[PDB]
């Protein structure tokens, strides 16, 4: 698949996945400042055979920001493209919502390019 | 959102 | 949580989740069609200690769109909040995109209203 | 075209457009206090020939959300389609980007169904 | 302002606009192709007064894809914000909705950046 | 998109 | 966002 | 859309 392994965005976060035989995707998503209290549960799913012809392979992940230190009452979801050879990259659309918020209007939307070396 | 983890420096 | 059981869109899919004590969602979707080539695994995360004060439970999760029947090389992420009550409901907006075309043009958005009770 | 009047959204809005022969549209769009200070500029264009066979036509318009009474520094665009017949709309989904707050983490989406009729 | 003048993005396409003193934008939007039938009006609006110790200013516009050559029968927005300085830049995200087809999958969402200089 | 499983009657 | 003019009540 | 005027080469 290529998508097992570390990525890291252009602002400084990272994650850490592994992308399973059944399509599971599995990891921790590591925010900017790097510590404890920046790593939270990631899991998502990945096409496990995507088309040869095609550009890339499909995938989506979420991560609830909530770990044992520290609670932001809201959840990610990025949906987006893993492209593989010599500058491999996961291209990304996201959807930031807050729980605790009404919801019409409680949803950020942006985006993410994951590379294999960091910015 | 500014303070919020996903945006944490 | 109130999350765990079965909902319903307003387009005639289902999903059926469990929500885990540590925050995990894992599940089946199935699209309106009904029959066995239209159930797809998701997973994802939810907030497992919301605000007491606050609006909903943040959530979200992936379906990849292949089963062992068929591969639509793509993936949807929903991003969106729980609201418990008479009239509960998971409020959502989504993102699916195709791994096949070039990044830059392959990702729908829209929502999705989840209710407890068929449409 | 059928789109020129007033329209409602589900929150209490209204905006009032005029479609002109050429693509454009112009109006004004009120928030739900409807008082002199709710009431705002907008502009966009519209397809002022539609195919036949479709399902509607498409549309999009801008607010700057800066009166001669305030300014939240922030603009908002709605993408969609209207759709003709007794029950008229004109389905959307919007983008509400601060202008004030680095680019980023700066949008909002979310969506509005508006009738010619009040909720 | 800053805005009034030509913008190029990142995959070869153009726009150049007016921006008036009282927040209204006009142009035309130029696809990659750059020959008259890629030319198509864009109206918009902006903040006209933006906070002096923020990152940007806010602003949006939309394109029918439909000139005197062709229709796409569908429109784009983006919304987004002007950041001035020797790099200046427009940061946007989009939101290209079909007229033609059923609503809730008639939208896709990308985001372009527009700098002084081409890519 | 009008024939992905996502939207099928 | 609560505050801003499109979702005021 | 890979054929839309917005993503034309």
């Amino acid at each position: 698949a290529g998508i097992t392994g570390t990525w890291y965005n252009q602002l400084g976060s990272t994650f850490i996945v592994t992308a399973g035989a059944d399509g599971a995707l599995t990891g921790t998503y590591v925010t900017a400042r790097g510590n404890a209290e920046s790593r939270y549960v990631l899991t998502g799913r990945y096409d496990s055979a995507p088309a040869t012809d095609g550009s890339g392979t499909a995938l989506g992940w979420t991560v609830a920001w909530k770990n044992n230190y520290r609670n932001a009452h809201s959840a990610t979801t990025w949906s987006g493209q893993y492209v593989g050879g010599a500058e491999a990259r996961i291209n990304t659309q996201w959807l930031l919502t807050s729980g605790t918020t009404e919801h019409w209007y409680s949803t950020l939307v942006g985006h993410d390019t994951f590379t294999k070396v960091k910015p | 959102a500014w303070s919020h983890p996903q945006f944490e420096k």
